[PDB]
């Protein structure tokens, strides 16, 4: 009776943990505007890196989800 | 001539001839500051011992009222 | 220091027997003092040096209680 | 009476009659909210 | 137990509290001369300071509160720093002296906004080029906060206050409880204690000097 | 009028020279001191000082001022010194300055 | 602000030092030429 | 600055307080630890 | 009964999650507003990246509030 | 009861969302000192950009507000 | 008897989003700092902007201690 | 006896909130050294605006611990 | 029964700190942006400086995500 | 029983509270790696207001233990 | 029984607290990465900075770990 309960509030708990993601993805779009605005005949690199920087930061946030997930559903 | 500043006047009745009024511990209290203002505050080269002085009245003053809150704290019991 | 010794070996040292006369005769003299009431004599003044040795020894004796407990702080048990 | 006004209230009149008039009435409302919590207790 | 330290002290049964409070003027000696101790001549130096500080901002009307500001600075910081002493009692430690200092300042400058000033004092809350579908939006904002300055003046200093002489409290506790115990850690300790006393007394300062900037500000936007 | 030159002589800024001359004829040198060891030990033998936390908050504070005293005393004391020499040489100078004026008048 | 600003100093004087420790740092196959050329020999009235 | 040949009087009253101390302290050292134990072990 | 109350609890957790969104949308925005100050010619392109940058950190905040309707309406 | 209780619980939880729009508002209002310190020439272009920048933080911090009373109000 | 629990763990949880509007004041004052370092010909107009920001951020703040007591001691 | 669970429970959530605080001094007295490293000249101004943002920073933080003790020991 | 609640429960709390990680990692890859359109030919290196601290940002998380991990299974 | 549990939750809950001490930390000295970058010559000033920082976050990090040992021994 | 639950959910809640270590961490290297792009002849003394940083920040991180399993095993 508690374990589903207790499989609510770890839920919401573990996706709280894609503010991280959010944050991280705001700086790293805010910092490609800079940077463009800057040296804007890089702009193919930069934006590349804008999104291995994006991948990376969401990857932390999956990770979060991906636990919500396993407590959710998988137990 | 029974203005003999107390610390020279040995008699009980001196004690009721002073000016117990309002005003008269006001000019009491007054005539105090302004004695130790001139001896330790009022002078040219000044120290700060006329300061310490008072504020270590304060803490003996602030430690008085604060000890019925201590004496709770011992650490014997006699 | 070695000062503080300089002056103690003049205050700070027991009565030797032969000025224990002396102090005898002082005590006397001020229990006639109480007794004739001749006190009235005594400028607040002395009165107050008076009440501040009475005070020291009073704080030899209190001294003399610590060293006799073994213990600074109220009584160790 | 004297010399109480001459060293307090003829120096400190052109405060307490011109410059903190709004003081006064936000002290006014302050006793208001501080008799309201008080009652309320 | 723990919140000794803010209780109304009385001595005998009187409220030693009153005599607290007016005691830190009693520490500015005034002179008529023209030069003078060492104590009158450091303190005047400091008020000329302080003075040049926080008034130079103002127009004609708000340099007519130069006496209240000053005042103000002066005994909050000489009672914040009085509070710093052995076993003394902090009035601004108390809820109800803060609210009685910021409430009359505050509402004193907000209604001198309201008397004069009013086309300019409704204006102000909204911002100058603020886009029209906000407009709503940002006088809801702005007007809780001109209603919350007060509280959260005095609060800002009470709950600053208060929890630094706490902390102080507790890491003194700390020694004690570790005087029996290992001693480097005692003085790793002590040493802790006496960054955080400098550190109180720079708290004290400051939060004398933002108590009387805010008020500053709140009459600086209504003259 | 003009001010004294010296204040009233305090020793460890606690306690005045007046005390220990008024103990010198009957208890000596030593005497003020005996007197205040005796009421330190019978104040926290009787346990009229409490040690708790507020020893050692006391002994931090005394030791910050005692610190703070010995190394910004000089300066504050040269500071108000200088600040009054200042104010007494500009003074002089502007009276010397008009007296000069209506000479040359 | 530069450490040399705040010590009164101007850009004509960081850079106549910069200049000079340049040039002593050739190697004196060009270094006479090059002192040469650079050389001043206005005087101030 | 030269020291004060105190007073016997005083002398001799610092010196038998002194031990009337160190006397009344064992004293009541003694008279005090068994109650002390009394009320420790009843407290229990 | 427990379980709804965990479904509210958990609802609220998951809820917490758009502080990230919002701290990246002021972070976007900003650095808009600098490489703008910086560089007038290029707000065009710029303002574009701050839209980008935009959608994607709310983005991620949508995803806790989708969670949050996922323990609070759904399942 | 415990729905009421965990309703009160999940609203508390809701309103940490506003961390985020706080954190934006105050990044959103120092990047407009600094492009207003580099180009004080653009100060209305900026300013529109820094309102607009806080009228999205605020947005998302709002939601989670909302969120919160349809928590403790709603359902 | 147990709603006064989750009134009190509720009010907790709801103050907790005063971390965003005291980062965002640290931001705000920070970029006074920096672009009156970069123009200290504009001292008065950036403070005046630094005010607005923080009485914006702060203000967030207090609609998180609004809702602790609004859990605390209304309803 | 849950009441006082509760409090100690909200308690701790409310200290939380002093985070913001700590990051927000961070950024204040970083902004410090930066500003300062650029226009050293100026150094008693700024560091008169960090004292200022420190103040206020911290300020919130400590709201957050007054709702602390007033869970604790006010109730 | 309750130790599998708590364990669920502290899981959750454990991953939430992921999102410092995530923060990180967004502020490590846009710092590279901004220092690569500065100076474009020290790439190699900035993108080693990258490296590092994306390492040891990921790092920090990846304690978080195992002291999760340890509890939820490994107890 | 439950209330040293609640006191156990109450400990980890107010020990949350350094993530801020240690963001700010980070912020400092990095702002310090910058600032020396900037004006190299200033190392010993820049420095001591980096400890000064440093200083200041580690007390609002005291801040947060203070309550946390006034939940787990002082009640 | 109920204790080591609530141990469990302490050492949970108080590992969230390496989330400061973390965007500490990112903080640090983002700057030594902008520095470094900046005044690349200091290379040397700037990483030291970032050495120091990433030793102080994540202590910070680090005791949070600490308190965690002193909850979870010792204390
Ligand atoms: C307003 C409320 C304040 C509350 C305090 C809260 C906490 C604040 C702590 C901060 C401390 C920092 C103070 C530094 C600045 C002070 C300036 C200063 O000392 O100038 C003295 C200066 C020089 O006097 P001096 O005694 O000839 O110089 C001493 C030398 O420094 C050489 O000194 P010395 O070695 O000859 O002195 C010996 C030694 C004493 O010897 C010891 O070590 C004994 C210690 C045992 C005592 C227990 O020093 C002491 O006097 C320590 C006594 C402390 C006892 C305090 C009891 C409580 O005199 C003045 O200028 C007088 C006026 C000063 C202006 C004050 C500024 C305005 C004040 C506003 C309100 C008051
Ligand atoms: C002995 C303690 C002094 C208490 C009376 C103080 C006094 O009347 O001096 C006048 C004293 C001298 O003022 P002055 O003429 O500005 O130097 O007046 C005051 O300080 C204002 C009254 C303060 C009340 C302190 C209460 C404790």
């Amino acid at each position: 009776d508690i374990d589903t309960a207790a499989k609510f509030i770890g839920a919401g708990a573990a996706t709280v943990g894609v503010a991280g993601s959010g944050a991280g993805i705001g700086t790293v779009f805010g910092s490609l505007i800079i940077g463009y605005a800057r040296n804007p005949s890089l702009k193919q690199q930069l934006f590349s890196y804008a999104i291995l920087g994006f991948a990376l930061s969401e990857a932390m946030g999956l990770f979060c989800l991906m636990v919500a997930f396993l407590i959710l559903f998988a137990m | 001539k029974k203005l003999l500043e107390v610390k020279l006047g040995e008699l009980p009745s001196w004690i009721l001839m002073r000016d117990f009024s309002p005003s008269g511990i006001f000019g009491a209290f007054q005539r105090g500051y302004y004695r130790y203002y001139n001896k330790y505050i009022n002078v040219k080269k000044g120290s700060i011992s006329g300061i310490t002085m008072v504020l270590a009245c304060y803490v003996l003053f602030s430690y008085s009222f604060s000890y019925k809150h201590l004496k709770h704290e011992r650490l014997r019991k006699y | 220091l070695a000062t503080f010794w300089y002056y103690a070996k003049v205050e700070l040292v027991p009565p030797t027997p032969a000025e224990i006369p002396r102090a005898i005769q002082s005590l006397k003299k001020i229990v006639n003092s109480a007794q004739t009431g001749s006190f009235k004599q005594l400028t607040v003044k002395e009165a107050v040096l008076n009440g501040l040795v009475a005070t020291e020894v009073l704080m030899w004796f209190y001294v003399g209680e610590i060293i006799g407990k073994r213990g600074i702080i109220g009584y160790d048990v | 009476l004297q010399s109480i006004i001459k060293n307090i209230w003829i120096p400190m009149k052109p405060y307490y009659t011109k410059v903190y008039q709004e003081i006064w009435i936000g002290m006014g409302l302050m006793g208001f909210i501080v008799y309201k919590i008080r009652a309320a207790d | 137990n723990l919140f000794a330290s803010f209780i109304a002290p009385t001595i005998l049964g009187l409220p030693a509290a009153v005599l607290i409070i007016l005691f830190p003027p009693l520490l500015i000696p005034t002179s008529k001369y023209l030069i003078n101790n060492r104590l009158i001549t450091t303190q005047q130096w400091l008020i000329k300071l302080t003075s040049k500080q926080m008034m130079t901002m103002h127009n004609t009307k708000g340099r007519t509160w130069s006496l209240m500001l000053v005042s103000l600075i002066i005994f909050i910081a000489t009672t914040n720093l009085l509070g710093l002493l052995p076993h003394s009692f902090t009035p601004t430690t108390q809820l109800s002296m803060n609210l009685a200092m910021a409430i009359p300042l505050w509402a004193g400058t907000v209604i001198m906004g309201f008397r004069s000033k009013i086309k300019n004092a409704l204006a102000h809350f909204l911002p100058q080029g603020t886009p029209t579908p906000l407009i709503p939006m940002l006088v809801i904002i702005e007007t809780i906060s001109l209603l919350i300055q007060p509280m959260a003046l005095a609060v800002r200093l009470t709950a600053n206050i208060t929890a630094g002489h706490l902390l102080m409290h507790l890491i003194g506790s700390a020694t004690l409880a570790m005087s029996t115990i290992n001693l480097p850690s005692t003085l790793i300790i002590f040493t802790i204690l006496i960054l955080l006393t400098i550190l109180e007394i720079a708290v004290a300062l400051i939060q004398a000097y933002v108590f009387t900037l805010l008020v500053s500000l709140y009459l600086h936007d209504n003259t | 009028p003009p001010l004294p030159e010296y204040g009233g002589k305090v020793r460890y800024g606690l306690i005045p020279e007046e005390f220990f001359q008024f103990l010198y004829p009957k208890t000596g040198v030593t005497g003020p001191y005996v007197l205040g060891t005796g009421l330190i030990l019978y104040a926290l033998s009787k346990e009229i000082y409490v040690i708790s936390a507020e020893t050692f908050t006391a002994l931090s504070v005394l030791g910050v001022m005692v610190y703070g005293i010995k190394k910004y005393g000089p300066f504050v004391a040269d500071f108000a010194d200088k600040l009054n020499e200042q104010k007494l040489a500009q003074l002089e100078e502007a009276k010397q300055a008009s007296i000069q004026h209506i000479q040359n008048a | 602000v530069a450490y040399w600003r705040q010590a009164g100093l101007s850009y004509i004087r960081y850079s106549q030092i910069c200049a000079k420790a340049v040039r002593d740092a050739l190697k004196t196959e060009f270094k006479a030429n090059a002192e040469k050329t650079s050389g001043s020999n206005v005087k101030i009235v | 600055v030269p020291p004060v040949q105190v007073s016997p009087l005083i002398k001799l009253g610092r010196y038998s307080a002194l031990f009337l101390g160190v006397a009344y302290g064992a004293t009541r050292y003694n008279y005090l630890k068994p109650r002390a134990e009394e009320e420790r072990r009843i407290a229990a």
